[PDB]
């Protein structure tokens, strides 16, 4: 579906996604005890999955174009809303 | 008309929540997934005199700010002091919740006096900056930023997750 | 059904909106590119259609009441979500 | 319990979200809109004089403001800038985001010395105050504002969006 | 299911909420003639009513685990849509 | 993975969202509340010298803060007002919105030249400080607060609400 038109494509990823249901020790979850802010990430490698990968940079190229309009409407200055409004419309049109 | 990438069998597709058929189901929250990509992976030069090029200044538009959950790791990022000539600031103020970016491998710092005429400074070719888990438009002072999109997905229903699979500077000077 | 009770009701109504989809004009959506804060409305105007205008007048005057109870309530200095909350109301009802 | 209009054929009439039938069909989340509209459309005298009257200065309750979508065009709008006796300036500055309401053909700018006795200006007949796209309770010192209420609306699924149809200043002392 | 381990337990639950439903008197639901931000509470007394009251202290007291894991991975300041949130997960288990 | 309570029966189970039966039917947004209640039910001791034990200052963890709806009447109640040797003070100043505890029997006011060697102040066990009905992570100066945590619940539908049923202080130093 997707095609790459970018001049280079790095297959690889490392990502350092955050953990919300992580197993902590007895007394890690307290923040008096827990991580700094710089040690509350997760990191991996989706070793060589060039077709994923690629196929993924591409759209977060042509999303940007209806992301930014977006933005230009809203009136919030930090907006997080994004995911849940798509769920209540998948479920809207279940109908 | 925002896209977002429906995943099955390793292979992705376009796929707006209008013709989301059964086929690819949603069945719970934590599958919607929000994935900031740096633009260093598509081959953008990166060194300060071709990186400042792509920044420039304007007045009249508010800034922005949108969520990213999902990151990469950065093999440059920036960091900016720019000044007027008369000795004041050039660029806003980080407010509460901007921390930069977690993971660079390597920081250029930038400070020099510069013709600014505006008042933020934003992305010439409609690229975000990326602080912390926030992308923003325009450039705050004194905080690490990566260039970067974002992408939106449905991620794959599994007993593991997407992710968790297979689990330093230099000053310039400016004018 | 809405029957107005205010005196010299306007008929017309010249409306001003932001566009959620945009324009996307080559690169008029590059914030650096695009138009100032005061650029980014459309309008027009829903002529000499009173049946309609008039009835959005009354309901605006009644549910100023229910509306200002609600914002007494909530810790949030601004609020952005009834319409969600609304949505996931008509959802959860229905079986 | 705040009510919802639906719109079916040109018509309007009231219903609560449990009332709605399946033939109110609603199937997207782009047809719920918030309309703010203005008052002197309702007949109010709309000289200084007489909108001066209509606000009043209170301790003790927090400020509160909600979002709407679309608006009318308004003939008079107000921008105040009084102080007390002493020199202070009474009215809250602006906070970020409320920048003033897109639309006057005329606008009053009121300054004067007329002595406050609160923390905050509300409406003493319960409307809000109009900014670009934010409702307020309160006034905002140096920001144009339309007296005007609100309204929440089921539109009806069409091919042409409901909201596509046929697409100067004094200054005056007081005390 | 849950069983109270706390060394004491007491079974009554004096508390305040905010009303928003329904209509105030007369002119009171005008922010400018409204009760103060002190005077917006309801009271009540769960009197004697040992086996529901034991059960919140104990849940209040695992939930808070959780609670705080999810907190350090959000980035926003103050969260509002933690129900919101549940309300689309129980939709979207059963669509 | 956070907890939710179901009630039926005048019973309380845990149930997550994934086991809920029909039979607990969710019928209404209204049902869904959140709880705050004190930790001096569960028999905390709360006397002055013993409740400063139980917090600590750190630096390097953001603040956080979350909303409850509902709560209970505080027995005993605190405002700090600490200050470093030099006269700095050293809790942070509240954010707009923050506000005193609404429901407090004695309200025990700790004022003193602590040697507090931190950014912010934290509780020690895990439990949040009741603000009105914001729950927070860390301690802000001069507002009333009370040890607390929070429970969700997913209330019964009936013609009346569960939560409508049968409708001094002391200065002491410190260091
Ligand atoms: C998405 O990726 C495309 C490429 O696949 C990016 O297009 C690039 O856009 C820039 C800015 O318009 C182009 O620069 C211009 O190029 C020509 C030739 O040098 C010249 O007329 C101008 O001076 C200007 O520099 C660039 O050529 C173009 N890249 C390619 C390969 O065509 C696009 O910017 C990406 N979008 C985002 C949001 O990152
Ligand atoms: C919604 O519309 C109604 C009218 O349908 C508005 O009622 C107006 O309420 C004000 C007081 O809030 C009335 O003022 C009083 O009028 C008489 C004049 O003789 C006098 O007794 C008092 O001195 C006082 O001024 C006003 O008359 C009344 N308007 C009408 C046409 O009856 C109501 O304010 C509107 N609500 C909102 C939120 O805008
Ligand atoms: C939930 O309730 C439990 C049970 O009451 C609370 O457990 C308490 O946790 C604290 C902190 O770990 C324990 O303190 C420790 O106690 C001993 C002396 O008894 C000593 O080794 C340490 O210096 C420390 O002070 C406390 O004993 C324990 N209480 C009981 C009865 O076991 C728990 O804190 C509650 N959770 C929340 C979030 O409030």
């Amino acid at each position: 579906a997707i095609v790459n038109a970018q001049p280079k494509c790095n297959p690889n990823l490392h990502y350092w996604t955050t953990q919300d249901e992580g197993a902590a020790i007895g007394l890690a979850w307290i923040p008096y005890f827990g991580p700094a802010a710089e040690g509350i990430y997760i990191e991996g490698l989706m070793h060589n999955q060039d077709g994923l990968i690629c196929g993924l940079r591409q759209l977060a190229n042509e999303t940007t174009q209806a992301l930014q309009l977006f933005l230009r409407a809203t009136t919030e200055l930090r907006t997080f809303s994004i995911l849940n409004r798509k769920a209540i419309d998948f479920l809207l049109q279940r109908w | 008309s925002i896209p977002l990438g429906v995943i099955h069998n390793s292979a992705l597709q376009v796929s707006d929540v209008d013709k989301l058929v059964c086929r690819d189901k949603l069945s719970s929250t934590n599958q919607l997934r929000s994935v900031g990509l740096n633009l260093e992976g598509n081959g953008v030069a990166t060194d300060v005199p071709s990186a400042t090029k792509r920044w420039g200044f304007r007045s009249g538009v508010p800034p922005k700010v949108v969520n990213y959950e999902a990151g990469e790791w950065a093999e440059n990022c920036y960091n900016l002091e720019i000044k007027k000539p008369d000795g004041s600031e050039c660029l806003p103020a980080a407010p509460d919740g901007i921390r930069g970016f977690p993971r660079c491998r390597y920081v250029h710092k930038v400070s020099g006096t510069g013709p600014c005429a505006g008042d933020f400074a934003f992305h010439k070719e409609g690229a975000f900056f990326l602080y912390d888990r926030l992308a923003s438009t325009v450039i705050y002072r004194g905080t690490t930023f990566a260039e970067g999109v974002v992408a939106f997905l449905i991620l794959p229903q599994a007993k593991k997750d997407f992710f968790s699979s297979h689990p330093t500077t230099i000053r310039y000077q400016a004018t």
